[PDB]
RNA sequence: UCUACGAAGGAACGCCAAAAGCGAAGGCAGCUCUCUGGGUCCCUACCGACGCUGGGGUGCGAAAGCAUGGGGAGCGAACGGGAUUAGAUACCCUGGUAGUCCAUGCCGUAAACGAUGAGUGUUCGCCCUUGGUCUACGCAGAUCAGGGGCUCAGCUAACGCGUGAA
C-alpha cells in the first residue's frame, strides 16, 4: 500500500504501532528491504524501532 | 509409477488394518484400471 | 536531554493510583531543577504478548507519557522505578521529531 | 501460521497455509540453521558460497531474460 | 556543404555512445552522439579515392557483408562491377565463415552438397572492403596478419584491437535510418573510371 | 468452542503423538516406537510418522471426537507434515464415514530465538 | 612501423616485392585528425529548460522555443503567452485536421 | 562579509530564545496536577 | 513563563561552551578560530576535561587522548620557532612547560 | 518420554542482515540511557607550510594458557564405560571436571592472510552501491567520501590485478 515512501521516517517510531505493524510479517518476522520498497537507512531505523518496541513488549514475538 | 505405488500402499492399508486379508479390498481394480496406463 | 518517559502500567485497577505514583516524579523533577511539558496518557492498549507472567497482567495494559527534560543522572534515579507495582515497562527514551 | 479449515476443504487450506508461511520467510528459517554447530570460520565460508551460488544463478537468469 | 546537408538528412552523424574514440564527436544528445560529418565525408574522400586508384591497376577487391539488410544495395555491385563475378557474389552471399584468407588454399573438398553451398574461391584480394557489426572478425584479423589494407565501417563500438589495425576507417555510424544507400558512391567509382 | 488438541512431535529418530484436552491433559499417547517392530533401525523413517498418525487416527476415531485441533511441532520440510496429516486423516476416517475431518489446523515450531551452543559436528 | 610506413620501409630495404595497392595507398592517405583529449562535450540546444516542461503540457515547440527566445531578451514569463500561441496553432491545425 | 554568517547563526540561535520553549503554554509543577486534568485523554 | 532560567546548568550534556570561552580569551581577531595557540588552548582544556571521566578501560578513547597530546606537542614544537614572545605567553597562560 | 502452567537460573543474542556498516590492527552487533574517540559533507571563515616515513623505544594486541575471587545452563580437553578393530589411546554413543562466562591483573603470540608495509601525484570506461552535498520538474543530472564487481590499456615466468601487481 501507501506506506512505502520517506513518510515512513516521520511515521516510524516505536510509540506508533500501525505504520510498523504493517511491516512485521505473517509469522512475526521483519521483512526485507526487498519485500517492500524502502531505503537502507530506513530499514535500519525500522529495525531499531521494532526491536525497541518488541523489547518494551509493545509488539509481538511469534 | 505414482498412482500405481500410492494406490498400492493404500490398498495395502488392508494388511495394515484387517488382520492380514479380508478381501473387502476386492474393490481394488481401480488401481489396475490406472496401472494398465501406457 | 529532553526525555519522553513512557509508562506501561498494569490494568486499570487503582485509578487514583498511578497518577500519584507519577506525581512522585512530578515532585522529583520540580526538585532537581527539571522541567516537565505534557503528561498525555493513552488509555488501554493491548500488549503484543504475555509479558511479566509474574502476577500476570499482560493483556490490555495502561500507558502514560511524562515528557520531561532534566539532569542526565535521571535515569540512575529512575532506577528507583522498576520494582514499582503497577508500572511494568518504564521507558525513558528521547525527544524525537515524531509525535 | 493459523487457519480455520473452511468447511472441510483441508487442501485449499494447506495451499494458502503453505504459500503464506513459506512466503513469510519463516520456512526459509525452519529449513535453515538447525544443524549440529558452526563456528565463525565455517560461517563466513558458507556465506561466501551462498553469495557465489546466487551470483551464478543470476548470471543464468539475466541470460534467460530474452 | 550541401552534401553535408544531405549526410545530416541521412540519419547518420548520430549514434549511441559505445566509444573508444573521441576525435570525432561533435557532442552528445543523451541517446545519440554526433560525429563530425565533415570528417565522415573526408574519410569517404580518401578511401573512395584509394579504391578508384587501385582500379588503375585493377586489383581484386572482394567486399564482405553478413548483415543482410544491405544485401540488395550491395548486390547491385560486385557483379558486372568491381570484381564483376556474380557467381563469386554468391560466395559473398554465403561466405566469410570457414578457413579464411590465410589458409585459403585449403582442400575444402568434401561437399556432400545437400542444401549447402560450399564455394571456396581462392585469390589474394589486394584490398578489402567490409560493412557489418562484428561476426566477420576473421576477415579483419587475417587482413591485418597478411598486410592487406581494409576499408571498414566503424561505429562507436569498435575494440582497439580492430580500431587500430584497420586502416581507412569510414566512421559512417549506421543508426535510426538503419541501412540506406551508401555504396552507390563506390558504384559511381570504378565505373566510368577505368579508361 | 471447546475442543481437544492432538500433538505430533517429529524428531531425529523418534516422534510421538499425544491426544489431550485443550488445557494439556495427556489422554492417549503413542511413541513411534510404541508399535510392533517399529523401533531400532526402524526408528529413522517417515513411514514411522505415517503409521503413528494413522494408528492414532483409528484410535481417536474409536473414541469419536471429530472436533480436535491438530498441531505439529517439529523441524522439517513441509512435505513430511503434509504426509503425516494425510496419514492421520486416513486412520481417522477410513474406518468411519467418508468425511471425518478436523475442526482446525495450526502450526507451532518454536525457534530458538538465539543460540545455546548446539553440539559439535560428526566425523 | 605503422601499417602504411612499415610496408614502405620494407619494400625500400627490399624485404619483399611490392604489393599491388601501394601506389594508391600512398596516393590516398588515411583520414587523420588532430589528437584531442577525452571530454565529449555535452552539446545542447539553447532552448532546453522549457521544452521538457512543455511537451509535458502538449515537436513543434521543441523548435518554437527559438521563435520565443527571439523576444526572450525581454521575456519576463512569456511562457504563458507562448503556450497560448501553441493553443492557437493547435486549435486551428486541429480544426483543419478534423475538416479534412 | 562573513559577518553576515555571524549574524545568521546568532539569529537562528536566538529565535526569540526559541519561542517554542519561551511559549506561554507551559506546565507548572507546583500545580493542580494537569495529570488529574487528564481524564479526557486518560482514555486516549 | 518563569521557567526560562530553569532551563540551565542541569539540562546540559555537551558543556562545550568552555571551548568557545577560552578560544575567545586567546583569539586575536573575530571569527579567528583557527590559529596555532588557539588550537593549543582548545586541546589543553580538552585534555583536562578528558583525563577525568575515562575508566582506564576505554582504551580506544585513551588512544584518542594520546594522539591529542602528541599532536599538541607538535603544535608547540612549531610554535616555539615562529613567535617566541607569543610562545612564552602560551606557556605562562596555559601551564605547559618547555623542553627544547 | 510426552503434555499444560510455574519457578530457578545460566548463556547467546532469532529476524533485520547486508561481497551492508564502524576501527589503526585483534576486532565490533537483543534493546535504552550517560560519558567518549576518529570520520565525511558543507558556502566555506581563519591559520599558515606546521607535512610523509620512521632505526633503538611506546601502547594496543582474538583463542588457548596463568593468578585471585565469583558463576557454571549448554558445550565440552583430561578421563569412564558402550562401542567399533587384526589392534584402537581414535573417529561413533552415553557420562563427564578443568576450560568457555564476570571481576581484575600476567602473558604478547594466530594461515594476526586483500598470504599484497606506509604515503603522494598522474591513469579508458561501464556496472553497482553506503552516506553527504548541489541542480531538479517526471527524473534524474551533477558532485565527494568510501565498499564491491567488469573491463581499454600497462604489467606478469605462469596465474592474474587493474582502491595496481600501472
Amino acid at each position: 500500500s501507501e506506506v512505502t515512501t520517506e513518510e515512513v521516517l516521520k511515521n516510524a517510531d516505536f510509540r506508533n504501532v500501525r505504520f510498523l505493524a504493517n511491516f512485521i510479517t505473517e509469522a512475526g518476522i521483519i521483512i526485507k528491504r526487498k519485500q517492500t520498497g524502502i531505503s537502507a537507512k530506513a530499514q535500519r531505523k525500522i529495525a531499531r524501532e521494532i526491536k525497541t518496541a518488541r523489547a518494551f513488549g509493545l509488539m509481538p514475538f511469534t | 509409477a505414482k498412482p500405481c505405488m500410492k494406490e498400492m500402499v493404500s490398498f495395502l492399508n488392508c494388511m495394515a488394518l484387517n488382520n492380514i486379508k479380508d478381501d473387502k479390498c476386492e474393490k481394488q481394480k481401480q488401481l489396475l484400471s490406472v496401472c494398465m496406463q501406457g | 536531554p529532553l526525555y519522553d518517559c513512557m509508562l506501561l502500567f498494569k490494568p486499570i485497577i487503582r485509578k487514583e493510583g498511578l497518577i500519584d505514583l507519577v506525581a512522585r516524579i512530578g515532585k522529583h523533577v520540580y526538585s532537581r531543577n527539571g522541567v516537565l511539558t505534557e503528561i498525555k496518557s493513552f488509555g488501554k492498549v493491548e500488549l503484543g504478548y504475555g509479558i511479566r507472567k509474574l502476577d500476570g497482567r499482560h493483556y490490555q495494559g495502561q500507558l502514560m507519557q511524562i515528557t520531561m527534560m532534566t539532569t542526565p543522572n535521571m535515569n540512575k534515579e529512575l532506577h528507583y522505578l522498576n520494582k514499582e507495582d503497577k508500572l511494568l515497562r518504564w521507558l525513558l527514551v528521547k525527544h524525537r521529531d515524531i509525535k | 501460521i493459523r487457519v480455520k479449515v473452511f468447511s472441510n476443504d483441508l487442501d485449499k487450506a494447506l495451499t494458502i497455509l503453505q504459500k503464506k508461511m513459506q512466503s513469510s520467510g519463516m520456512e526459509r528459517l525452519i529449513k535453515g540453521t538447525q544443524t549440529h554447530h558452526i563456528k565463525n570460520s565455517e560461517k563466513k565460508v558458507l556465506a561466501r558460497k551462498n553469495l557465489e551460488r546466487r551470483i551464478k544463478s543470476i548470471d543464468f537468469a539475466r541470460k534467460l531474460q530474452s | 556543404v550541401i552534401q553535408k546537408l544531405l549526410n545530416t538528412g541521412a540519419h547518420l552523424g548520430r549514434r549511441a555512445a559505445e566509444h573508444h574514440f573521441k576525435q570525432y564527436a561533435y557532442g552528445t544528445r543523451n541517446g545519440m552522439t554526433i560525429i563530425d560529418s565533415d570528417k565522415t565525408l573526408i574519410c569517404l574522400r580518401s578511401a573512395a579515392h584509394f579504391v578508384a586508384n587501385l582500379a588503375h591497376m585493377r586489383g581484386n577487391i572482394f567486399f564482405v557483408n553478413t548483415n543482410p539488410l544491405f544485401d540488395e544495395i550491395i548486390e547491385l555491385t560486385s557483379r558486372r562491377i568491381q570484381g564483376d563475378s556474380y557467381n563469386h557474389n554468391r560466395a559473398m552471399n554465403l561466405w566469410k565463415m570457414g578457413g579464411f584468407l590465410t589458409n585459403s588454399y585449403s582442400p575444402k573438398k568434401f561437399r556432400s552438397r545437400h542444401k549447402k553451398l560450399c564455394f571456396g574461391p581462392t585469390t589474394m584480394p589486394d584490398c578489402v572492403v567490409v560493412f557489418d557489426s562484428e561476426r566477420k572478425s576473421s576477415v579483419i584479423l587475417e587482413a591485418s596478419k597478411l598486410q592487406i589494407p581494409v576499408v571498414a565501417i566503424v561505429d562507436p563500438n569498435v575494440p582497439l584491437e580492430f580500431f587500430e589495425k584497420i586502416t581507412y576507417p569510414v566512421p559512417a555510424r549506421d543508426s535510426v535510418k538503419f541501412v540506406y544507400l551508401f555504396c552507390n558512391v563506390i558504384t559511381k567509382c570504378f565505373v566510368a573510371e577505368q579508361m | 468452542t471447546n475442543a481437544d488438541i492432538i500433538h505430533i512431535k517429529m524428531l531425529r529418530n523418534n516422534t510421538f503423538v499425544t491426544v489431550t484436552d485443550s488445557k494439556g491433559n495427556v489422554k492417549c499417547k503413542a511413541t513411534s516406537g510404541s508399535l510392533p517392530d517399529l523401533k531400532g533401525g526402524r526408528k529413522m523413517t517417515n513411514y514411522t510418522a505415517d503409521a503413528t498418525a494413522e494408528n492414532i487416527g483409528r484410535r481417536a476415531k474409536a473414541m469419536g471426537l471429530k472436533s480436535v485441533v491438530v498441531k505439529v511441532n517439529g523441524f522439517t520440510h513441509f512435505g513430511k507434515k503434509k504426509k503425516a496429516i494425510i496419514a492421520f486423516r486416513d486412520g481417522f476416517t477410513n474406518s468411519r464415514s467418508d468425511q471425518n475431518p478436523i475442526v482446525y489446523i495450526e502450526d507451532t515450531t518454536r525457534k530458538a530465538h538465539n543460540g545455546c551452543r548446539l553440539p559439535r559436528k560428526r566425523r | 612501423g605503422d601499417l602504411l610506413s612499415k610496408t614502405r620501409r620494407l619494400v625500400g630495404g627490399l624485404a619483399t616485392r611490392e604489393p599491388v595497392w601501394l601506389k594508391a595507398m600512398e596516393a590516398s592517405p588515411p583520414p587523420v585528425f588532430p589528437r584531442s583529449n577525452g571530454k565529449i562535450q555535452k552539446i545542447v540546444l539553447p532552448e532546453d529548460p522549457y521544452v521538457r516542461k512543455f511537451a509535458n503540457k502538449h515537436r513543434v515547440y521543441g523548435c518554437r522555443v527559438l521563435e520565443l527566445k527571439e523576444h526572450g531578451i525581454s521575456e519576463g514569463d512569456a511562457m504563458s503567452v507562448a503556450n497560448m500561441e501553441y493553443l492557437s496553432e493547435r486549435k486551428e491545425m486541429k480544426k483543419a485536421y478534423k475538416r479534412l | 562579509e562573513m559577518w553576515k554568517m555571524m549574524g545568521q547563526k546568532r539569529e537562528e540561535k536566538i529565535k526569540e530564545r526559541e519561542k517554542l520553549l519561551r511559549e506561554q503554554s507551559s506546565l507548572w509543577i507546583e500545580q493542580k496536577e494537569l495529570e488529574r486534568k487528564i481524564t479526557e485523554a486518560l482514555v486516549d | 513563563d518563569t521557567y526560562f532560567h530553569p532551563d540551565n546548568m542541569s539540562s546540559a550534556e555537551k558543556m562545550k561552551i568552555e571551548l568557545s570561552k577560552v578560544r575567545e580569551e586567546f583569539k586575536m581577531s573575530e571569527s579567528d578560530c583557527g590559529s596555532a595557540r588557539v588550537q593549543v588552548a582548545q586541546l589543553t582544556t580538552k585534555i583536562k576535561h578528558l583525563s577525568s571521566s575515562l575508566h582506564k578501560k576505554d582504551k580506544h578513547s585513551r588512544k584518542g587522548l594520546l594522539g591529542m597530546v602528541q599532536k599538541r606537542k607538535k603544535l608547540l614544537k612549531y610554535l616555539r620557532r615562529t613567535d617566541w614572545d607569543s610562545y612564552c605567553l602560551v606557556l605562562s597562560k596555559l601551564s605547559l612547560r618547555d623542553n627544547p
